């Protein structure tokens, strides 16, 4: 219960919450952080040029957009079936399936910020250019193209 | 009080325990027992007896009840759609969840304690019974990626086999384990 | 319902998955529709195809009256019998059984389509090719129907979602939320005057 | 009140069944009343009188009209007497408190006029004890031939079973008859609601050599097929009865025979061969394969009767 | 398969091995559409729009069941030769179908 | 307070009293009085009034009480279809309970307390009401049985009389209670 | 919320409450009374032959019957749609409709017992003679038949 | 803390403010400041302020005002037509109220505060703003009912001078405001 008086005062005073989630865990995904109920209000003042890098925030909000469709789009294949969904529907199902298997689940690996943000390019390299519409073009040139076997190859 | 888990020495319990088996009244009305509420039931002590599952049970035997217990969600996540829409409007591949999340729960999670043999289960029945329950699930998905309708796949006489693995005696159970093994592959086999 | 701590929990979990299950059943009626309105395309297409189709057919006809006597015409085209060429198979759309037409009609099975006039057999030539337009449009329409009617069914639902069972639950726990904080302040005003009372107790007689 | 005075009436042991000596003495009675009105002690004493049943009966009597701090001793007194008939003649009481609640409420009072910290909506919190203190004096006991069975009558204020008078009587006593609301409104007598009723000692006196041999995998199964029916009563309040399986229809007519058929059986006496015969009855409604809790040479010996049999 | 409609276009179906039938009023192109209706066989049972526009409008009552037999509205001789909005005929189905009554 | 009925006043009342006779502020809303929830309501003095109503009012009184139960607990029944699936998706012998139960809550459980006739209702009154109410019923279904129409038997004239039964005198309704019965096998005899 | 403590003792002393609705305030409507939650326990003591006119009660009471009728049915097409009504539904969901623009909408302007009566049976004839079961044949012949055309 | 309204505080608050606006993260999520929302807000000062008004903006304003929240009201309701249907698929007129809401949303009730002029508004500069876009929207009804297609008045350069009325200054603005007046004058008759 996050009305819970203790969870509820604890964020009325505090700057955001990471969130756990049971799903995850009981999928084994660690560690189990849903990236959707978890926000951190100071983020936008520690990330950009002269702190991470400057595609920080671009790539971070595309994730976001990327996993909340994957997982609409995972409830509504259950109904409507993958023959029945467009090829960018698919393309961001099987975007969640990876994020969910490569992004959260990195075990007890310490990961610096630039292999994290090498992952998260990866993984939006699934989805075709031009859906990718939070990140500016620059950035897409720079670094969209990777592939994903840097990391499947070894979890 | 009331079944509330809300309780004061309930949270109490919660924050000084490894292990919180809750029961569900939903279970125990319809006399399934033991009515453990899967979903809010946890073991801390999972991790750490790995080895000790790895030396005296099977090699894999962590394997099969992540398996299980991913197997489980999965029919956790699907059963909101099915509350929405109804079984019916699910596709085949999801109904085979559904079903063999059934299938877990009436003939693995099922226990009987005022029955001979089914008062009490070894380790080495319960890894047949879920190894069993596995390969059928493995068989199943691929058949229905052939196009055997979910219909057909329920009706196979290997179902009555997986769901008496639990009334079977300790002795009995390790040559029982390889017939039925057999026998799901023959069974599925045959549909083709 | 009764008023208790897990129930209004229960009730919120419930809250949660309607509003999910509402926003699951947007999302499939925006797929219908999309689905919808291409077939809508292919239907004012077979329309158009059935319209030409009859055009000719029918000026193949008026000529066959004109050049040859109306009477005999009409005597050779009431010859020929009738006959059964249509397969009423059934097609899964959307979950929903939906017959189509796959009719091979075979030119074989008429009899006497021919006699003395001249064009009376193009005529019936004409004739079979609108009925084969007139089986596609009738192919296109019936899947037009069953798409629309499963719309009018995700719209029925979602209605029915977010008017009375959202609000229901809502009330559920406003009410749920009510009881519980009634209770609270009853025993905190009876703990208070219970507590008073002790006190004085203590300064009347220690 | 119905009830009751129907079990006192009915209720009778079989040694034919179980093995014992030939022997049919009836119950005693001891009825302790409290706060009760005289509309259902007019029913009860009509009743007893009718079946000829208050020349082995001691009754305690604590009308609405009466102090309320006597309830106190009511109780206590009535099971005095059973206690002593039990374990000092040899006796087979049946005691029947008619209302709990008053009890309850009278402990209430006095609870509060000593300015005690209470517990939930304001019952002292000793209500346990003194309950447990009432209802633990029933039983048998070693190298005795009596015994003292209890059977209180409480309502729940607003059919609520989380209220605390039914929660802690649940957690002492050995299970529950339920009543619902809603089947008495559709007209069924007796309205005993399965699904939240209880017997913890069921699987002591049922079985081979006690009733039968079917009796524990047969309710099993009952239960499993009814708790199907209403799970399926509320899918087709969602999806509509046209789009409901073959199995899903056998189960909600299943649902709506078992409750027009077992359950409502008006004030006839029953035996536990003929209650059984009705479940095999309705249970066979159900596909062969269905009967997933009960052995196959049961279901060889057993199923297959039709309820038109028994009626129409 | 069957048409009713106009003798001429009826004639020319029957030519081409269909069953068919002729019309004169509204009623009594109902008749005809309930009688054939009414008898199995009939997979499609074509109507001219100018007597029965909507012939489930008229049969409902018998097919709901046997849905087997399916109607189809086909165009009118008279406007055969001047032209038809069929542009039209799609937005009142559209109606129908969604309700919302709505196109460009 | 709030028409919460779990109150201690109510509560304590309910474990005493005889009957329950529980109003409705939905029924008063739509101005339908005495605004009481025949649903909710009870009364536990039904069974020993039965021989005075047989040798006082009419020796099938019970039975026809019983039936104008049955038929408002069927439409109480169909209330929660109707209000989501819309009343053309029902058959038509539902379609005929829920306009019969129509006519039964304002044609007889409605009562104006201010009218110079209808403020009083003998028992005489109250059985020829039900009476021509469950005729009417009866022939209805048969109607519809016998391939009639709903929306042909909801445009009757005799509907029209039922519905004014209750403003008419208790010396004059002897006269129009026989005229209502005559009309009503009349009514549906011309149907046919 | 009615069931506060403040409205609810209101309630059971005062005779009777006018009760303002937010949706009509948000639809533009003023003042925006809401029929149905309103009540004036002692109107039946000043309506009537030589308290105004002789239809004053009957035609309150058909109102009544009659908007709640077009509620109940707006409430099933926010569901089904309007399609799917029938011509009696669809009667009376208009006359809920006009009722809530003419009748509850009047803005500032003072209106005569006379001219609100007749208002009401203006409104009234949208529905058929024979749906009027709360009014007296007498009257509904008096004064059925005008259109909405008051100024 | 979690958003709630009922909380006691804001529900003291808004029984004694006369003025709510709701900010709404929503609004801004979709990159429109400042993120208040048109539809939960409300002010009751506007019938005490009417006079001033008419003495020191225009004596119009009023009625302009209203005109254009009868405006966004009218694009709130339609809202349920263009989620299931997009904007194409709505007729001419349901299009023109769309786009005039586009058009408000965009050019009068957005303001960037980090903009040089944008940033300030007075009352004669958003008056003007109002009365381009309600000339605009009777010339454009009046099209519609002579037959012009939406698509062309769509492409009209007027509405892209209304777009830059936002960022002209305050002593420039007047004459830009009558220029574009007659240009929307012109923009209409001209066009076929």
């Amino acid at each position: 219960d996050r009305t819970h008086p203790i969870p509820d005062l604890t964020g009325y005073i505090t700057e955001g919450q990471i969130q756990l989630s049971r799903e995850l865990h009981r999928k084994g995904i660690y560690p189990p952080i849903d990236p959707l109920p978890s926000l951190s209000r100071l983020m936008n003042n520690g990330v950009g040029k002269g702190k991470t890098r400057e595609d920080h925030k671009q790539v971070s909000d595309q994730l976001y957009s990327a996993y909340a469709n994957g997982v609409d789009i995972r409830k509504l294949v259950a109904i409507i079936g993958e023959d029945a969904l467009t090829e960018n529907d698919r393309r961001y199902l099987q975007f969640a399936d990876a994020f969910e298997r490569f992004f959260i689940n990195q075990g007890q690996q310490n990961r610096s910020i630039e292999e994290s943000l090498q992952i998260a390019w990866a993984l939006l390299s699934m989805l075709p250019q031009g859906e990718l519409k939070r990140i500016s073009k620059d950035h897409i040139g720079k670094y969209y193209g990777q592939k994903l076997e840097e990391i499947w190859g070894a979890p | 009080p009331g079944g509330d888990m809300s309780e004061p020495v309930t949270q109490s319990t919660l924050r000084i325990v490894g292990a919180f088996w809750r029961l569900d009244a939903s279970l125990a009305f319809r006399r399934h027992f033991p009515a453990i509420n899967w979903n809010g039931s946890y073991s801390l002590f999972t991790s750490a007896l790995d080895p000790w599952y790895r030396e005296n049970v099977a090699e894999d035997y962590p394997e099969l009840r992540d398996a299980i217990s991913e197997l489980l969600q999965r029919e956790a996540g699907l059963q909101e759609i099915v509350q929405l829409v109804g079984p019916d409007a699910l596709q085949d591949a999801e109904r085979l969840v559904i079903e063999v999340g059934r299938i877990i729960r009436e003939d693995f999670l099922q226990q009987n304690a005022y029955h001979e043999v089914d008062a009490y289960c070894s380790m080495k029945k319960a890894y047949g019974i879920m190894k069993m329950i596995l390969a059928f699930y493995k068989e199943a998905e691929a058949a229905i990626k052939r196009g055997v309708s979910i219909d057909e796949i329920l009706q196979l006489p290997v179902l009555e086999r997986i769901g008496r693995a639990r009334y079977v005696s300790e002795e009995e159970f390790p040559a029982y384990f390889e017939e039925a093994m057999k026998e799901i592959q023959g069974a599925f086999k045959a549909l083709a | 319902v009764s008023p208790t701590r897990m129930n209004l929990l229960q009730r919120r979990g419930q809250l949660r998955l309607a509003q999910k299950g509402v926003d699951l059943l947007k999302k499939k009626r925006d797929a219908l529709v999309a689905e919808f309105f291409g077939l809508v395309r292919e239907a004012m297409e077979a329309r158009k195809a059935l319209d030409q189709a009859a055009k000719e057919a029918y000026a193949a006809l008026l000529l066959a009256q004109a050049f040859d006597g109306p009477e005999v015409v009409a005597g050779a085209a009431l010859g020929v019998p009738p006959l059964e060429g249509v397969e009423a198979e059934v097609e899964n759309v959307w979950g929903s059984k939906v017959p189509r037409l796959k009719a091979t009609f075979p030119d074989g099975a008429l009899l006497s389509p021919v006699g003395t006039p001249a064009y009376t057999l193009e005529a019936s030539r004409a004739f079979r090719r609108y009925a084969e337009a007139l089986i596609r449009v009738a192919n296109t329409e019936t899947r037009l129907k069953k798409i629309g009617e499963e719309i009018k069914k995700t719209t029925r639902r979602v209605n029915a979602l977010e008017q009375v069972v959202i609000p229901g639950i809502r009330a559920q726990i406003r009410f749920i939320q009510q009881v519980l904080e009634q209770r609270e302040r009853e025993d905190t005003f009876r703990l208070k005057r219970i507590k008073g009372k002790i006190e004085a107790r203590e300064a009347e007689e220690e | 009140n119905e009830i009751a005075a129907q079990i006192a009436r009915q209720a009778t042991v079989r040694p034919d069944l179980s093995g014992e000596g030939e022997k049919e003495e009836p119950f005693a009675v001891v009825f302790a009343a409290m706060g009760i009105t005289q509309r259902e002690l007019s029913y009860f004493i009509q009743e007893f009188e009718r079946t000829g049943a208050l020349s082995r009966s001691v009754l305690f009597l604590n009308k609405a009209d009466d102090p309320t701090i006597e309830r106190i001793l009511t109780p206590r007194m009535a099971l005095t007497v059973a206690e002593y008939l039990a374990f000092e003649h040899d006796y087979h009481v049946l005691v029947i408190l008619t209302d709990m609640t008053n009890y309850c409420e009278a402990l209430r009072e006095i609870g509060a006029a000593r300015e005690e910290i209470p517990g939930r909506r304001g019952y002292p919190g000793y209500m346990y004890t003194d309950l447990a203190t009432i209802y633990e004096r029933a039983g048998v006991v070693e190298g005795k031939k009596g015994s003292v069975t209890q059977i209180p009558i409480l309502s729940m204020p607003d059919d609520d079973r989380t209220h605390p008078i039914p929660d802690l009587t649940g957690y002492i006593t050995e299970g529950q008859i339920q009543l619902s609301r809603e089947l008495h409104r559709k007209g069924i007598y007796p309205p005993i609601d399965p699904l939240p009723s209880l017997s913890r000692l069921m699987n002591n006196g049922v079985g081979k050599g006690k009733t039968r041999e079917d009796h524990k995998q047969v309710s099993d199964q009952l239960y499993s097929a009814y708790a199907n029916g209403v799970d399926i009563r509320k899918l087709v309040a969602i999806i509509g009865e046209d789009a409901l399986t073959e199995n899903d229809r056998r189960y909600l007519q299943f649902a709506d025979a078992f409750e027009r058929f077992f359950i409502n059986q008006g004030q006839q006496n029953r035996s536990i061969e003929e209650s059984l015969q009705i479940a095999w009855a309705l249970l066979s409604m159900l596909p062969q394969g269905e009967l997933k809790r009960i052995s196959k040479d049961h279901i060889g010996k057993y199923y297959g009767q039709k309820l038109e049999e028994i009626w129409g | 398969m069957a048409v009713i409609a106009d003798p001429e276009t009826a004639q020319g179906f029957r030519l081409a091995g269909l069953e068919g039938y002729g019309a004169s009023s509204a009623e009594e192109a109902q008749s005809l559409l309930e009688t054939l209706v009414e008898r199995g066989g009939y997979a499609l049972v074509a109507v001219d729009e100018a007597l029965l526009p909507d012939p489930e409008r008229a049969v409902e009552r018998l097919m709901r069941g046997r849905d087997l037999p399916v109607l189809l509205p086909i165009a009118g001789l008279k406007e055969a030769f001047q032209g038809h909005d069929v542009e039209g005929y799609m937005r009142e189905l559209v109606r129908k179908t969604i309700g919302f009554d709505i196109k460009l």
